[PDB]
């Protein structure tokens, strides 16, 4: 309706809005997307090869954890599919060994796969044979975060109102199950997301349907009370992201249709509220290359890119800090990931099976 | 809930 018209305007202006737009329909939709950190740049080719961690979300068919390759200028193909029990709610690679991938399932167990220990072609028997099953939750969830300073320390958020932490660094070779090291119980509702700080090995944040942002210190013996509890939004908080250049700064996204900006030195007062989304926000992620650049996505089928440096600048298109609106998707966006090796390239995935790899025009970000 | 009903291409 308005979707068809707004899509027509988008199509029309696409040649001026983008330096790259690649569109691919996956067999089944992916709920998750994350660029792997590796890139190969062949000497006798005009492209480089990047890889993505994806998943399936099926009805009445075998699900898989997926690694796909993407050719980017200086084609998209499925390289690996691993049998997965149920849809992949979220999949994230371990920074210290990106062959290790944790997944969230529609049941309580959190799974870990080392993809070098599985065939690239899945057995049609469909057995899910994860390297580890991580126990501690009672329900499925979404939030998942590996500690970049403590190898094998993984956080998980669950619809059971808890956050679990595992340390998988010293599991016996033939051990296949790991019990949670610590369970954090501060939230009073579904915990939607969790994320470690980039620098402080003991600091992580969580957000929940209780409308709160909580900041946790793993060195504390009290796992029921966070270091800070913040009334962050006027509705469910679905996501958070720490700024990788500015150690005190983070962002949260919410069902209240806003992204909030926070300073860890004064959490009692929101620094800023980014307003433009027309429905619930499910993902927020800072740019890996640019300190003032943040993106957000959700149910309004839009991915907004925000530039903090334009806050308060001197109309009807949106606020000055709204840099770009990506309107390529015509269904709810499930996840997205900034490419870590190619500035301004994003992969976003929507519920209608579409994956887009795109890059706004150079003249837009200067 | 959060997830929709998926369909194959």
């Amino acid at each position: 309706r308005v979707i068809n018209e707004e899509y027509k305007i988008w199509k029309k202006n696409t040649p001026f809005l983008y330096d790259l737009v690649m569109t691919h329909a996956l067999e089944w939709p992916s709920l998750t997307a994350q660029w792997l950190p590796d890139v190969t740049r062949p000497e006798g080719k005009d492209f480089s090869i990047h890889r993505l961690v994806l998943g399936t979300h099926t009805s009445d068919e075998q699900n898989h954890l997926v690694i796909a390759s993407v050719q980017l200028p200086n084609k998209i193909e499925i390289e690996i599919k691993i049998n997965h029990e149920g849809e992949v709610n979220r999949a994230r690679y371990m920074p210290q060994n990106p062959c290790i991938i944790a997944t969230k399932t529609p049941s309580s167990d959190v799974l870990v796969f080392d993809y070098t220990k599985h065939p690239s072609k899945p057995d049609p028997s469909g057995e899910c044979n994860p390297d580890l099953r991580l126990r501690g939750h009672q329900k499925e969830g979404y939030g998942l975060s590996w500690n970049p300073n403590l190898s094998g320390h993984l956080l998980s958020a669950s619809d059971d109102h808890t956050i679990c932490l595992w340390d998988i660094s010293a599991v016996p070779k033939e051990g296949k199950v790991v019990d949670a090291k610590t369970i954090f119980t501060g939230h009073t509702a579904v915990v939607e997301d969790v994320s470690w700080h980039l620098l402080h090995e003991s600091l992580f944040g969580s957000v929940a349907d209780d409308q709160k942002l909580m900041i946790w210190d793993t060195r504390s013996n009290n796992t029921s009370k966070p270091s800070h509890s913040v009334d962050a939004h006027t509705a469910e908080v679905n996501c958070l992201s720490f700024n990788p250049y500015s150690e005190f700064i983070l962002a949260t996204g919410s069902a209240d249709k806003t992204v909030a900006l926070w300073d860890l030195r004064n959490l009692k007062l929101k620094l800023h509220s980014f307003e433009s989304h027309k429905d619930e926000i499910f993902q927020v992620q800072w740019s890996p290359h640019n300190e003032t650049i943040l993106a957000s996505s959700g149910t309004d089928r839009r991915l907004n890119v925000w530039d903090l440096s334009k806050i308060g600048e001197e109309a009807e298109d949106g606020p000055p800090e709204l840099l770009f609106i990506h309107g390529g998707h015509t269904a709810k966006i499930s996840d997205f990931s900034w490419n870590p090796n190619e500035p301004w390239v994003i992969c976003s995935v929507s519920e209608d099976n579409i994956m887009q790899v795109w890059q706004m025009a150079e003249n837009i970000y200067n | 809930s959060r997830k929709g009903r998926p369909r194959k291409t």
